[PDB]
Formats: C-alpha cells, structure tokens, sequence
C-alpha cells in the first residue's frame, strides 16, 4: 500500500493544495477532488513524505517564506517551511524542502496539505509545476 | 530489494557521477539483481516495480573566501527524463561565513526491469574550485516498495 | 519492525542526545536511557532518518551551525566516521529576520540484532544561547526494508 500525489498548484495563494496522481506511477488510498483530501484505505504506520520546489518568475523581486502543513482533518502532523531568498548579484533563484516522517494513520483518516505563505512580492515566487510532491508507503 | 552507491567524486566537473557500493551495506551480499555497471556510470534494475529512490549531496568550501554559485544533481533513468532533481546553492564567501551545503531528495519511482539509473552533476559557478563534494557524503539509495 | 524518536533535548549544548518514543506512535527495538542508545532488536537493512529544527529564542543572537552524529556503539574500526549527519547552518539575525533552521537526512544502514545506536549534539556556534532544537522537532525514525 502506497501512494504519490502531485500539487496542481503554481501559484503562492495561502490554502489548501490541489492534489493529482503522479502520473509517473502509472502502472499500479483514494484521492477526494472536492474536499481536497487523500484518504487513508487500511490503519498502520506509514512513512509519510513531502517535498516542494520554488521558484523565481519576477526577476529582482520577491523574499520571505513558503510553508506546508500536512492536516489530519478526522498542531500539524508534517510541516515544511521553505526560505526565499532576496533578490542579489547572488542569482539565487530557486528554493527547495523536504520532510519525511513515520506517521500513524486511522482507517479512513483524511490528509490535508496547506500553503502558508508569509512574503512580500508573492507573485515573483511560484511552486515548481510537477515538484510539489506527497508520498506514503506503509510498513505493517 | 535495495542498494546503495556511495560516488568516488570529490571535485565539481559537469558530468556523470561514478560510484561504489555502500562498504557499510557489505554484510548483505544479494541485495537483488541490481547490478552496477562501471563502463557507463550506470546501476541497473534487475526487477520491475515501485521504488523510494533517493540522494543525497554535501559540499564544503575547501578555498576560504572564494566561490558562489550552484549546483545541481540529476537522476536520469534510460530508457525513458530526470527521475530526480536537487539545486543546492554554494553561498558567496562572507563575514557570516556559511561554508557547507547540503541537498536531499526522494521519492517512489516507478523502475523497470534492466533500466539504467544514472546521476549526472551539473556546475554553474564562479570559483567553481573553491567548493567540492564531501567525499562518502554523496549517495544514491533504493528499495521496493511493491 | 519500525520505530520513530523524539529527542527531549531543548538546549544546544554538545553531547549525546536523550530520546523518547514518539507519543505519535502509541499503538506499537528499545532506549537504553543509562547509556543515551537505541538498541536493535533485530539484524536487517534499515532505511535510517533523523531531522532536526531550530528556533531562535533571543532575538538578534546567533551565528553558527548546529550538528547530528548517528554514531553505532561501541565504535567499529574504519575512521569512525557518523552513520548519518547532519549540519545546520544558523542564520544571522539581520534585516530578513528568520527565526528558524531544519534538516533532514536519511539512508539504508545494515544494523546487527543488538547494535547499540548513540546520537550525538555538536555546536560550531557563536551565541548558543539564543536557539534552541524546537520541542517535538528533533526526530530519528527507522523501518526495516528486509
């Protein structure tokens, strides 16, 4: 049992992320478009993952700080806070986290990814289409 | 299932990484099929399916004062893009002096039989010398999930 | 087989770091609380992780780096080098304030039934005083992929 969802989200607008299967795990815990959750099939440990890339777009401009935050929505179970830096001579233009942990899951427990974004010139920083990842695979 | 390389690279060349077997992971002798090819810098999947694949990078400022700029690590899996992707910045040279950089990623990958898993490092900097992978500090891991 | 702890340590001050099982995993490969140890239960490959975060709690102090050693006990020959480690780098407190450092790192350790695991503290820090490792943060987790 395991599971790779990708976030549809490009742009740094503070709320709860959008999910896709990786389409790269083709070959093979569903996924609910509405409430935006991943929903645990069967009860066990599971070492839970995420990771995210930014990016700059407006050269010069843009800094502060990108957060996820993973919910159990049946105090954040995973939490990620990424630095932008600021604009220098320095072309300092990406950014990247990750966080994995072993974490209990419930059967039927419903997961939740949140962007927090505390920054000045948001627009000039977005989340790498393709590389904000979520991934769990169980160990029992 | 599951293997590790530790890469023989210590200075920042563009190009493919070449890499050993984990000494510390020599008591278990079949780890699988996976095999290492040394000709092309290559690890081959000996069976199909979903794998954690990771890597890790670590750099030092071994010139003091000099060198910023980035560097990049690239899986690529052949036959078909870049599997895995990791950018660390190498911080200019300052007062506030940050001298080491670090770079980890992982995620499950979906890997066939006989397929090629090769790590490609790229350089973009000035003082490029001045920086260097930590040598035991650059590591590929693997293991079935399915 | 798994397991995941949590460090109690707050203060930043050089030594081994005494653990707890993570409250997270009450429904459930010991902690030797004399000797500051994980002990092994049984003998396989591990994928191997620990992370760590920092937080700053005086305002304007700061600059260095902060380091993890996942060293097996008693120490087997090589150049004792860490089975894992981490460095995280403290920033400076200036203009773009940030009041916070993480680290993460993780690999696939073979450890025999019985190994003793010690995890070590090391500060290369100006001003220790003013950060701390964030409560609830300081993380070495494990599973067995054998």
């Amino acid at each position: 049992m395991f599971a790779q969802l990708v976030a549809q989200n490009v742009l740094l607008i503070d709320g709860p992320l959008s999910w896709y299967s990786d389409p790269g795990l083709a070959g093979v815990l569903s996924y609910k478009e509405d409430t935006k959750e991943l929903v645990v099939a069967k009860a066990g440990v599971y070492y839970v993952f995420f990771q995210l890339e930014l990016r700059r777009v407006v050269a010069g401009e843009g800094s502060g700080s990108v957060s996820l935050a993973l919910h159990l929505q049946p105090a954040a179970a995973l939490a990620l806070t990424v630095d932008l830096p600021p604009a220098s001579s320095e072309a300092r233009n990406s950014a990247f986290g990750f966080q994995g942990r072993l974490l209990h899951l419930s059967a039927g427990q419903r997961l939740g990814v949140h962007l927090h974004t505390e920054a000045r010139a948001r627009h000039a920083w977005q989340l790498t289409q393709g590389a904000t990842v979520l991934g769990l695979f169980r160990v029992t | 299932m599951f293997a590790q390389l530790v890469a023989q690279n210590v200075l920042l060349i563009d190009g493919p990484l070449s890499w050993y077997s984990d000494p510390g992971l020599a008591g278990v002798s079949l780890t699988g099929g996976l095999s290492y090819k040394e000709d092309t810098k290559e690890l081959v999947v000996a069976k199909a399916g979903v794998y954690y694949v990771f890597f890790q990078l670590e750099l030092r400022r071994v010139v003091a004062g000099e060198g910023s700029g980035s560097v990049s690590l690239a899986l690529h899996l052949q036959p078909l893009a870049a599997a895995l992707a990791l950018t660390v910045d190498l911080p200019p040279a300052s007062s506030e002096a940050r001298n080491s950089a670090f770079g980890f990623q992982g995620r499950l990958l979906h890997l066939s039989a006989g397929q090629r898993l090769g790590v490609h490092l790229h350089t973009e900097a000035r003082a490029r010398h001045a920086w260097q992978l930590t040598q035991g500090a650059t590591v590929l891991g693997l293991f079935r999930v399915t």
